[PDB]
This record gives C-alpha cells, sequence and structure tokens, in this order.
RNA sequence: GUGAGAUUGUGAAGGGAUCUCGCAGGCAUCGUGAGGGAAGUAUGGGGUAGUACGAGAGGAACUCCCAUGCCGUGCCUCUGGUUUCUGGAGUUUGUCGAAGGGCAAGUGCUCCGACGCUAUCGCACGGUGGUUCUCGGCUGAACGCCUCUAAGCCAGAAACCAGUCCCAAGACCGGGUGCCCGU
RNA sequence: UCGAAUCGCCACUUCUCUUAUCCGGUGGGCUGCCCGCCCGGCGCCCAGUACCUUCAUUUUCACAAGAUC
RNA sequence: GUUCAUAGCGACGUCGCUUUUUGAUCCUUCGAUGUCGGCUCUUCCUAACCUAGCGCCGCAGAAGACGCUAAGGGUUGGAUUGUUCACCCACUGACAGGGAACGUGAGCUGGGUUUAGACCGUCGUGAGACAGGUUGGUUUUACCCUACUUGGCUGGAGAUUGCGAGUAAAAGAUUAUCCGCGCAAAGCGGAGGCAGUCCGUUUUUUUCUGGGUCUGCCGUUGGGUGGCAUGUGCUUGGCGCU
RNA sequence: GUGUAGCCCUCCCGAUGUAGACGUGGCGUGGGGGUGAGGACGAAGCCGAUGGCGCGAGCCUCGGAUGGACCCGCCUCUAGUGCAGAUCUUGGUUGGCGUAGCAAAGAUCUAACGGAAUAUUUUUAAAUGCAACGUUGGAUACUGGAGCGGGGAAGG
RNA sequence: GGAAUGAACCGCUUAGGGAUAUGUGGCGUCAAAACUUGUGGGCUCAUUCUCGAUACGUGAAAAGGGUGUUGGUGGAUAUCCACCGGCCCCGA
RNA sequence: AUCGAACCACCUAGUAGCUGGUUCACGUCGAAGUUUCCCUCAGGAUAGCUGGUGCUUGUUAAGAAGUAUUGUGCGGU
RNA sequence: UAGGAAGACCGAUAGCGAACAAGUAGCGUGAGCGAAAGUUUGAAAAGUACUUUGGAAAGAGAGUGACAUAGAACCUGAAAUCGUGACAACGACAAUGGAAGUACCUUCAUUUCUCGGCCAGACCCAACCUCGCCGCGCAAUUUCCUUCCG
C-alpha cells in the first residue's frame, strides 16, 4: 500500500557517513581550474576563527525596495598572521592518476616548523632535517636539487609550495598548539618555467592575504563542523515526534522498513554522532583585509565614523582573546568553533553575477561588549557615562 | 614487487642480480572482446604468464548507440539495501577486459583466482614494457577475419568515454609521444641493419664452395 | 651457520640427539583517487506592453532585473526561549535568646539574570561541461521524378554520464619526504 | 641458514599503418590486360668445414649426477 | 460532427493485456505466521495531475482538446463519519493512480470487529437466537544471530606458506666502470698530486690511513651593515676553525 | 557332504527396493546343566595415532608410568536380553555470561582507638598495598505524638 | 546419466571393481570434446525490461500493419498491376 | 491462590476406530490405495495383489501363452 | 507369637517407600502426602609427631603404610564440560561428510639383510585388440563416350 499523503525525505543523501572527519584541519579537496594566460599567483590561505560581529553599509542595488539604503549584516573575524614556504612538490599525470615527482626544501626552516614532527618534542634529542641541512649546499648537494628541478621541467602539470602557519606570532592564550599547521597551497597561471620560478623566490620568505585576496571579492570556507557527540534521529535528521501516548518513547522513528526486502536499507534515519564534518561553504564575500594593530591602531574607524578603535569588542571575543594580527572580515556565518583553523580558497563558481561583483563600502563597525547587553562602544564611553567613582576617589585620596 | 630487506639481503649473498619470467606480451589492436578473452583465459588456466596492451583498441560488433545502452544496462544494477556492497562498475578499458575474463574462468576456487592473477591488462603501450620484446597477435579473433566490411563497430576506448571513463587525453597524450620516440630510434641504426644485410651478402664467395650449394638447394641463398 | 627455548607420566647429578622460533625493519608527515554516494526545485512581480493578434470585446512571449514557497548545508552578531552561575534582590511559615548571619519547606515562592544550547520565532550560503531520445533539418541514392534515410553530416528535454561536493588503498599506492637501525 | 620445481636469447626482434589492399615500394601503354624502374638473426659440440683433438669402471632406463636465478 | 467516417467521437461485431475488485478452487499453515483503520518512515511502478521538450486541431489572441519522449522533482489545511470510500468549505502550479505478507501492533493507538455484565425490537412454549441497534470491557518478552547506525584494535601479495622473482621506474663493460647540455643524435664541457698496510689470475687492480693544497660546506667570534611583521632566522665584509 | 575357516575342482544363470513375509553350524548380554581352562609372575572394570581379522553385527592381540580379586572358550537350557529422539524418567554438565541487573522510603563527614586486615617496594616525599569494618567524642541531618516512641491480644 | 534448476519429461533401470563401445545431450570459455572442423549452401541488423538461440514448458502472446530485405504465382508492355511465402520491425 | 458443581483417598494401570514412541547384522523374495456388505465415509469384515510350506508330476509338452495365421460368429463408435 | 527350610529371583535409579537414628526429615488448616542417603580408607588408625611461612584456613618439607594419585563421605574412578604445555595450521564458501593423491608424523604390524614376499626396465610363449599396404565379384561402370552432318 502506499502512503496516504506525500511529504519529501529527511535529509540529504550526499552527506553520507555522518562519521568523524579523518583530521580537524580544514583542506582543499580541489583547486579551481588553471588558466595559463594569467601571471602565476597562490589560491589558498590558512586563518583561525576568532568571533563574530555586525556592520552597517550602504547597498547600491537598481530595482529593489532596499536601494540606496542602509542595512546591517553580521560578519565573521578571522586572523591572518603570514604563512612561510619550505617546500616545492610537482605532480605528473598518469592514466591511474597523479603522482609526486619529489621535494625541494628551504634549507632554513623554523622550530615551530619541525615541532610538526615530533609527539614530545621538549625530551627528544631533534634530529629533523639535520643530516639535509649538512649536505644541502654541498657540490653533491647542488647536482641533487639541478636534477629534481629539472624533473620538474621536463615531466610536470602541477606545482605546489609547502607552507606552514606561524603560530609564535599568533600570540593566543587560549590556542594550547605549539605546533605548526603544514598544507599545500597550488600555483595557477603561467606556464611551468614561471610557475617554478615564482615558487623558488617564494622560498623561506613570508607569504601575507592581501596578495592572495582583494577586498570586495569571494572565496571558500572549507572547515570541520563543531562537535555534537551521539545524537537521535529528532535532532540528527529532523524527524518529526510521536503523539503524547506513544508507550516506550517519542523520540523515534515508528517504522524502520517493510517486510520486504528483509533489512534495514541505508536511506533510514538512525541515532549516530552528529556534527564534527568537513564542509565547503562556497560564495562567502570579503568585507575587510586589515592590518595588526601594532601598525595600524585605527582599525575599525570609518570614513563615516571617525572614532578611533580597534576591530576588538569591549572585554575581548568570548574564549578568544585579542585580535593582535592582520585580519579578514567575511559576510555571514563560518562553520566550526573559535580557535579552530581555517582554509579560505579562490572560488569555483563564476562570479559574473552582481551580487558577487558590488564593491562594498563600510559605515559602521560594532565593538560593543559580547558579554551581556553591551550599550557603550569604547572605553571612554563608559567613562563618560559614569563619573568617577568610589575606587577612582580613593586612589587619587592615596596619590596625595 | 617491493623487495623487502630480507629479499635484497639474500640476494646479496648469493649473487643474483635480475631474473625475468616467461611472459607473452599480446597487442590488442583490432581484436574482437569476446574471442580474444576466451583464447586468453583458456591459456591462463594452461598456465601461462600474459600481459596485455593497447586494450583501448579492443573492438565491438554494432554501432556505438547499441553498445553504450547495453553497458546503461549494466550500471543500472546495484544492491538496493547497500550499493557499496553490491557489483562494482569499472569504466576504463583495461578493466573491462579484465572483468570480461574473469567471467570465463571459475573465480569462486583457488585455482580460477591464480590464474587471473597471471594477467596484467595495460592501456597504451607502458615504459616498462616497450623494451622487453616483440608482440604477438590472435589471428583468430583480428576482426579482419572477423567482422564482413560494411558491418559498423564500436572501439572500446570511445565507447568507455561516456559512461565514466576520464584519461582518454592522457592516453593518446602519451602514445603520440612513444610512437615519435620509437620512429626516431628505428630510423637510427638503419646503418647496422643494412650493414649486417651488407655483410651476409658477400659472406658468400667467401664461404667453402660447397656450403653455399646446399644452401642454394635449401633456397637459403 | 648463529642466538634463544623445549623434550612436562616411575629420585638426583652429567653429556648427546632432535624439534620450534628469530636473523630486519621502525616511527612520523604531505599527498593520489579506483570504487560507492550524490540535490536543488517551484511560484510571483517589474520591463517588454495595453505591444503583437483581433471589426470589437479582449489580450501574448524571449534577453534582463527584483522577491518569495519547499528542501538542503551551517552559524549565534542581533531578537526570542531556556537558569542548579540556587548570581543579586524581595517575600511566607518554622528554627538558632535578639540584631547581624544563616538554615528547613527532596530547587519554599516572586522579579531580574550572564556564559552555553537553541528557533525559517533569528542570520548566511546552495556552480560547470558532454553523449543522446521524441523531433526538426542539410547533402543524397535505391527508383536518369521524389524522399530528413539506406551511407554520411548538423541542431538538440526537468532525462543520462562526468566535473564541483561526502567517504575513501581488502583498490593492499614500485606516490613523495624526515630521522633511527641493518648492510 | 638454502637441499629445492622452472630449462632460448639478441643494442639485426624489441617502430607505425592497411586487409575493397601495387603485401617491398613505384611509373607507362591500350575499363581489364600488357610493359618497365630502384632497393626476423643467431643458437644445436674445432670461433668453423679444415688437417688436429681428453672423454670410459657412472661398464642397459631412473630429476640433467649438469646449468640459470 | 454547419457539407465532412476517422479535429474529436464512434454503434453492430471482433482481438487482447493487468492482477489494484469480487467470485471459483482448496496447494501450504489448526503441538497458533497477532486478524480493520489511522499515526510515523523509507522505497519502487506508470496506465502522466503539475513542472521540461515537441506535433496536431473544428488552434485568429487568450483559454483548451488530443498525441509522443519523459517517473528527475512535487502533489495541501479542515467540518460530519471507526471507517476505506464519499460529500462539502477553502488554498494552490497541482491538489494523479498504484505496489511493497490488502508494507509497517516485541513501532504506537484500540474507535470498529469478536468472550464473559446489561437494555430494546423481531423470532422461540423454553433454555436461547439475530452478518439488527446500544452501553462497559488486561495490548506481555530482546541481554542472542543477522541487517542498519555510529565507535575502536589489528593482520595481510603463493591474500597468513616458497626460497614461486612480472614496477603505468631508469637505460647499458648484460644497466657494472663518474657528472652536465643535446632528439635512445651529430657533437661540445668538468675532473687534485705523494707515501703505507692489508688484499691481489688485469686493464693507471680492490682498499685504509698519514700528511698533501684546496673549491663548495657545518659550527664561531665580535664588530659594521642590511631584509623579513617587530625576541628569531638569515645575507653581505674579515678571525681562526673543522 | 542343507547350513562352518564352506570336502575339493570346473561351468551356467540371477543380484536395487518402502509396507510386509521368511532364512542364517549369524553377532552380542544376565543366569542353569555339562565339559575344558585362566589368575597376586596380577581377575573383572576403565583408557587408546595398538594393530590384525570379518561384507557386517563384532572378535582378538598389544601398551597403561591403570586397577587389586575373581573369570572365561565350546555344547546345550533359560530370560526383567541390545536405544538417538516418546513437549520420555532421574542425576550431572552447559553457551547465553562476568551479561540483565542489585535505582521507592532524602545522607553522611571528621579525629582517636580496635583489628591480621598497614605507612606491606631492594628489581628522597606523589607518579609501586588499593578498597572496606566497629566503638567513643565532634559535626550534619531524618522520624515529627495516626512516630524506624512506650505497653498488650492472636501468632511465634 | 541428460534437459542450468524440478517426485512424474528424455535415456537407462541398479552385487564390488578394471578395459572397450554407446544412449539421451553435446564439442567459444566456465566444462570433457571440431586447440573457433568442412577444400557446404542460403537468410537475418533487432536504440533504453536491451534481436535470436535445448522439446514437455500458456517456464508467454493475438487480430491488424511495414518495397526493411530475400523468394514465388497470375496478367499487360518491351516497366506496371494483383496475390502468397521466409527472416526482421510495429502492435507489446 | 482450587468452583456452569471444593478438597482428600479409593474403584483406576477407567475406555480411546484418535496423537506420539517402539532398541543387533547380512541374505532370499516383495505390494496396495480396487470389489461387495456394515449408523458405514479418519474404522472393520470379504475378494484381489504378496510370503512361507508344500503335494502331484515332466524332460520334448499334460488342462501352457496380455502374440500371430486360417476358418467361422458378434457389434452401430 | 516362636522357630525352621529354601530359590535357574533383585543386586543400591534394582529389590518393600525404607540394605543407613524410614513411615524418619519435610509438606498440608485437615483428611492425608512422603523422600534423598552403601561411613566400600586401610590387614591393622599405624588417622601425618616435628621444622618453616601464614591471623586462620592452608602451603612447602619430614614421617606411617606394600600402595597417600588409599588423607577421612578417603575401593575402582567413565562420559559430557574446563585449565595447562607442546604442536598443526587456517582468510572470508558455517562446519561435518565422500573419493583419490600428496606433504609431514608415527611407543603399529609384516618381510629382508648375500640371499630378498622390495622398486624399476627390457625380452619370450599363449590370448585378445588395433594400424598400414594390396586386392576381388556384380551390366556398377551405355539414360554414357568419340567422330561426320543438319
Ligand atoms: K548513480
Ligand atoms: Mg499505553
Ligand atoms: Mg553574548
Ligand atoms: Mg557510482
Ligand atoms: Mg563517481
Ligand atoms: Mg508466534
Ligand atoms: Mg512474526
Ligand atoms: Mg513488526
Ligand atoms: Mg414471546
Ligand atoms: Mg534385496
Ligand atoms: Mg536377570
Ligand atoms: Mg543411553
Ligand atoms: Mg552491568
Ligand atoms: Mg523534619
Ligand atoms: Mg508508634
Ligand atoms: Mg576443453
Ligand atoms: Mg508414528
Ligand atoms: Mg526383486
Ligand atoms: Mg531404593
Ligand atoms: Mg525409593
Ligand atoms: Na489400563
Ligand atoms: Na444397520
Ligand atoms: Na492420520
Amino acid at each position: 500500500s502506499h502512503c496516504k499523503f506525500e511529504h519529501p525525505r529527511h535529509g540529504h543523501l550526499g552527506f553520507l557517513p555522518r562519521k568523524r572527519s579523518r583530521q580537524i584541519r580544514g583542506r582543499a579537496r580541489s583547486f579551481p581550474k588553471d588558466d595559463p594566460s594569467q601571471k602565476p599567483h597562490l589560491t589558498s590561505f590558512m586563518v583561525y576563527k576568532a568571533g563574530m560581529t555586525h556592520i552597517v553599509r550602504d547597498v547600491d542595488r537598481p530595482g529593489s525596495k532596499v536601494n540606496k539604503k542602509e542595512v546591517v549584516e553580521p560578519v565573521t573575524i578571522l586572523e591572518a598572521p603570514p604563512m612561510v614556504v619550505v617546500g616545492i612538490v610537482g605532480y605528473r599525470q598518469t592514466p591511474v592518476g597523479h603522482k609526486t615527482i619529489g621535494t625541494v626544501w628551504a634549507h632554513h626552516t623554523s622550530v615551530e616548523f619541525r615541532r610538526r614532527f615530533y609527539k614530545n618534542w621538549k625530551q627528544s634529542a631533534q634530529l629533523a632535517f639535520t643530516k639535509r641541512k649538512q649536505f644541502a649546499r654541498t657540490t653533491e648537494g647542488r647536482l641533487a636539487e639541478a636534477r629534481t628541478l629539472k624533473a620538474f621541467e621536463k615531466k610536470a602539470d602541477i606545482i605546489r609550495v609547502v607552507a606552514h602557519t606561524q603560530l609564535r606570532k599568533l600570540r593566543n592564550n587560549r590556542v594550547g598548539v605549539k605546533k605548526a599547521h603544514v598544507s599545500e597551497i597550488q600555483i595557477n597561471g603561467g606556464t611551468i618555467a614561471q610557475k617554478i620560478e615564482l615558487a623558488k623566490s617564494l622560498l623561506e620568505k613570508e607569504v601575507r592575504i592581501d596578495s592572495v585576496f582583494q577586498q570586495s571579492e569571494a572565496c571558500d570556507v572549507c572547515a570541520v563542523t563543531k562537535g555534537h557527540g551521539f545524537t537521535g534521529v529528532v535532532k540528527r535528521w529532523g524527524v518529526a515526534c510521536l503523539p503524547r501516548k506513544t508507550h516506550r518513547g517519542l523520540r523515534k522513528v515508528a517504522c524502520i522498513g517493510a517486510w520486504h526486502p528483509s533489512r534495514v536499507m541505508y536511506t533510514v534515519a538512525r541515532a549516530g554522532q552528529h556534527g564534527y564534518h568537513h564542509r565547503t561553504h562556497l560564495n562567502k564575500k570579503i568585507y575587510q583585509l586589515g592590518r595588526a594593530v601594532s601598525m595600524e591602531p585605527n582599525q575599525a574607524t570609518t570614513a563615516y565614523d571617525l572614532t578611533a578603535k580597534t576591530i576588538t569588542p569591549m572585554g575581548g571575543f568570548v574564549g578568544y582573546g585579542t585580535v593582535r594580527n592582520d585580519y579578514v572580515m567575511l559576510k555571514g556565518s563560518v562553520a566550526g568553533p573559535r580557535r579552530r583553523v581555517i582554509t579560505l580558497r579562490r572560488p569555483m563558481a563564476p562570479q559574473t553575477s552582481r551580487k558577487l561583483t558590488e564593491k562594498i563600502t563600510l559605515k559602521f563597525i560594532d565593538t560593543s561588549s559580547k558579554i551581556g547587553h553591551g550599550r557603550f562602544q569604547t572605553k571612554k564611553e563608559k567613562s563618560q557615562w559614569y563619573g568617577p567613582l568610589k575606587k577612582d576617589r580613593i586612589r587619587r585620596e592615596e596619590r596625595l | 614487487v617491493l623487495p623487502s630487506r630480507r629479499s635484497l639481503n639474500r640476494s646479496s649473498r648469493k649473487g643474483f642480480k635480475k631474473h625475468r619470467p616467461d611472459i607473452i606480451v599480446i597487442d590488442l589492436k583490432d581484436h574482437v572482446l569476446g574471442r580474444a578473452a576466451a583464447i586468453v583465459a583458456k591459456q591462463l588456466l594452461l598456465g601461462k604468464k600474459i600481459t596485455v596492451v593497447r586494450c583501448e583498441k579492443l573492438t565491438i560488433a554494432g554501432s556505438e548507440i547499441r553498445n553504450k545502452i547495453k553497458y546503461l544496462q549494466f550500471l543500472r544494477k546495484r544492491k538496493l539495501s547497500n550499493p557499496k556492497l553490491g557489483p562494482f562498475h569499472h569504466r576504463s578499458p583495461s578493466d573491462v577486459f579484465i572483468r570480461t575474463v574473469r567471467s570465463m574462468l571459475p573465480r569462486y576456487t583457488k585455482r580460477g583466482q591464480r590464474a587471473l592473477r597471471q594477467l596484467v591488462a595495460y592501456e597504451g603501450v607502458p615504459v616498462n614494457v616497450v623494451r622487453t620484446g616483440g608482440r604477438v597477435v590472435i589471428p583468430k579473433a583480428q576482426r579482419h577475419n572477423c567482422y564482413r566490411n560494411e558491418r559498423r563497430f564500436t572501439v572500446l576506448g570511445n565507447m568507455c568515454k561516456h559512461v565514466g571513463w576520464k584519461y582518454s587525453d592522457v592516453v593518446e597524450k602519451l602514445e603520440a609521444a612513444r610512437i615519435e620516440k620509437s620512429g626516431r630510434h628505428h630510423k637510427k641504426m638503419e646503418k647496422v641493419r643494412v650493414a649486417w644485410k651488407n655483410a651476409r651478402k658477400e659472406a658468400l664467395k667467401k664461404m667453402p664452395q660447397k656450403n653455399v650449394e646446399v644452401l642454394k638447394k635449401f633456397g637459403l641463398a
């Protein structure tokens, strides 16, 4: 017998299994299609989630009821210290897939990079990359590197660079890890010879996020979702609850199959792990590319709001702290909790729509406290509402 | 494959350097799929080691539309309750040949599993097979003794594309590179081939007068 | 050959014979992607335009633009809900001699209440190419007329396949790299 | 440490294409006949066809009691 | 059907298909396969209601009829009734039809049906009967195997053994006996000398040390620069040094 | 000389079978009448990679690093005479399984003492003797006079 | 022992074993046999539940259509008309 | 803890055309589900099919035959 | 109630319910119902003095005895089920099963050892079964062949 009435199935079958991610780091599975006409450039960057806020701006959109008016849009702040490039890898194409040719190392690596190869770095001999350093610049060392670079030129189709983040510069108290996060970034544009030239120039040097993305562009966000543990079918899949009178419980699926086939099928909802999955979530628009507060104190100052303030809210980002580095501001939400490392990628979908080509001009950035109902923008506003307090008077009296 | 330290150490003590088993390399260009698979499967059961190359040049009788529809019917079959257990639909031409041969073997006994282990089935002619030796053909399945001229036929590579195979451009790029390298090398050493030919000639008039007559009697000189 | 064991049914010392096992990898990282899954879908408005057609009456459509319904993947800046931070305050009966400070009433009860969790009750986002069917044509015979069909060629559905997306080497990767050990 | 089964090999084979196709290519004369032109190998018992030269009792088959790896 | 068999229909006849109705049978089950409907949830079919693409009309425009390819996606909220079915009120692009043991009770519910109490009508002399109406009437057990959902530990290439040797690797005294450019070319470039021991059937034999002068390097010293995002690494210029 | 280890040697013809019938110098068990043996230099019973014989039911030898007092061959007579299942009877053992659980009546903490129940290490102190018991003092709390108060009948 | 599978179909009917030859059924692989036999003829192309291929086995098909192609029969004229088969296609 | 007739012992091992069970080997043979009668239709008696024991005989046929030939009758599909 | 005589009987789940402190223990308001259980260690208690660890129970030694694996519910001591040492290997076809070989094990049996009942090869005689090569009969080879014409 058919169903009495029709309604669509719950959930998406293209995100199976709902199992825990193999790694915590966000990783780009695919990279944008290479265009040989453009100049060589990098395609991704690594950032850390550092809380949320909202802004005000004027929208330019002819034919819309909101044209030439102000709107309020929530945003996400992500800290972006510069990355360091340490390696070059080349790939060749075979009838069975892509295979790595080799690797060229930078001969000078930091302690935080070599921490990634140990589980107890302090109580260890710390011998990683020691023999390569003693051999790289010798006469046999230069010949060996020239041999590998020749194989890159002759029989490669893809060039990538090995880069790691700098966790020493990101002086965060709640991020406990001291070993760098390492990933691969593809170089797009130009020929193979030109791609290798850019990679060699960017060896041992730092790469800033302003050189990879522009202010009013879009990007993709590879990240790992917040975890929820073992959860039931109502929260995991979104099925309806049963009537109050049900014996043995309500938060269940009543029928998990028919008599035939004589088994449970993979399309029926069951309880299990929820959250901590990898997602991609394309088309997030960049609203601002900031700089470190040590060099540019007025981060949140706007042409329409001349107050001198930084991007950090009053009392700090809850659970994270201060933003002491460069940052990016993205429109909307981002997967994962605070302190997690996130990969931003240049887009795959076409970027010719009017929404994606709009130019953004901010007008106001909110910096009130996120604890409680914040109602002051700066610390001077609070000290102007209240006059001198009891503790201020005592300090002055002691000063006398 | 991948000799461990146990294997390399034993070879070092014994003094062995290299070894190559007796293998037949078959060029599968312009061969009927079903007839070649049946001949090869019987030879595998008789204790032979066979490597087949250029699996993308196998031919099937009928039009491309007819054969593409036949594959799409096979692709429709899957275990409804758990498709990851169901039949697996391989897409490369070399995988299709191995599946066809497997269905002509007893595959649920150790004897048949061992026989299937002796077939390699490359696509194109890889670099590790080029210089091994001369290739062979199967005259009973050569498609110029098998098909009438006016009948339409399908090339396996073209049919494997359009149903999921995504390495047609890679295979044709590598094959063209091989032809140029092999053609350049073969034009070289034309001097030594001519010199040997000019050596067998004029060897006569240097041999004794009786051995030349025996050669003439048997049609060798 | 060499290094460890065992020969355990009717004392305790010695030697012999034989049988088993080991004689080479380990840890740590960056990737590949066969195969399997697979997702976006629909309505309205602006303009076209009171235009095309029509005696009149009546009355279209494509490019382009702006919104919304259902579904999907996430998030907590704002708004709402939730309080065993029993946080701060208030208040009833009993109780410690009174005030202070408390305690009991399985959280006594009332108000406000952070962090966290959460709601289409709040916010953000939801792509690209090919092979073809029905059908429509071009050249063109059979059949010195013709014919979209016999050979050949072109265009082409919310269908099908691949890309993007999720899992991924029992798919046994002779893919790369760092250090230790043996040779 | 291991006694093992397997018993052609080559820097002349180890390039390509056709079968309604000059099957080594290739022109001419009058719709098939006729006439011209040019260019796998070794290996099997003297390193080579020739004079010379040790084969035993392992004294009638037995995994070649010998090789390769 | 304005005339016009076939736009659309189509009588009198005749040929089929389906198993979603009801009959016919009695093959399996009576030391028991839980018997209606609704709720919840997944999947399949097409004989296509809406959405996509085409042809044709008794298709001026608009609105429609019919036919073909198409099952990718969708198909509602309520009043009375236990209902399935039906009928009304509204919304909508549309409110299509079916299968899965008449899907689904160790998933629920228990209104209906179908025990024991009791009332009515008709029937019976009576005990009692009625597929007639009415009211009240226990819904038991998973900790086993498999399936499914997540969660971990660990072997394995003769898929645990053989010593049973096949690279989507290079290209040569049979990979030995050096590096760079070049097309598996033509050709063109670079290389430190001395003495000893132990080994040595050859061609400047194979090694092990000591000075022997060192290009390229590692680890330094300060001092002057200089770059990077700025407590940590480097590059230039001299000290001796391995 | 029906039938046995068939008195022996040639030759010819048939050979399966449920329910059922019949045959066998066919096998095995407890006891009686006869006959002939065996046993403390080890009877019965028990065990087995102990083999040999027979189509088979079975028989016999061997070893016990088993046992410690009875027992068998043959001819006959006799019967409470042969087990895989009866939701069979009586004992024993068993996976499930160190599993399901041991969740009403609010609740204990601290020091000293007692105790074999510790402060147990030979290969600085914590990371190598845990957990739990009674009494007394102190703290906290419950019953809340229709009481886990103080006395009786029935019953014990 | 054969028809992949089946109480009943085909062959054959049964003491324990060798050699030889057959029956039904077969000789591309699974799988023994034409290592894909003939120095024998014809016919057939079948696009979405996918041409056809072992009887019993309705263990699936009809009426009605098609110059798709290959054969016959009977009439006019030096190609035309009517009718009937085979294989394939629609009806499905 | 028992009620459309309590409990205890006995008649009582009540009767059952119905359900379940029924313990060694080899050898020679080997069926029936049909007829008539029965308060008979899930059962019997009776004949048929089978086994055992034979009797009387014979060595080409005695009173042989699921088959032909010749002669001579019958029949209404 | 006292004696006697026996048995082709049963032999501890049998024979009386009772081989034993049995109409007992136990059950039921009651009438009534009603078991299990061989103390069978050894000829003889000679029933383990004493040393050492342990709170004790016990363990490790010593001793009695022909035997202590005869140690006290103690003759013999089976099967089901379990622990330990050694070994054999083995993917997933649930295992078990049949046939025919092979690789390792055999506290088994029989034969031989200067002739052998061992293992192979070739040869001879008889019998049976095949292949090559060479032929015959028939008016089967005249519904035919060959010439010259119309
Ligand atoms: K699919
Ligand atoms: Mg209930
Ligand atoms: Mg907040
Ligand atoms: Mg797939
Ligand atoms: Mg795929
Ligand atoms: Mg049941
Ligand atoms: Mg059931
Ligand atoms: Mg159920
Ligand atoms: Mg009356
Ligand atoms: Mg018999
Ligand atoms: Mg007796
Ligand atoms: Mg028994
Ligand atoms: Mg538990
Ligand atoms: Mg109280
Ligand atoms: Mg009281
Ligand atoms: Mg065969
Ligand atoms: Mg019976
Ligand atoms: Mg018989
Ligand atoms: Mg008794
Ligand atoms: Mg008794
Ligand atoms: Na009786
Ligand atoms: Na009667
Ligand atoms: Na019966």
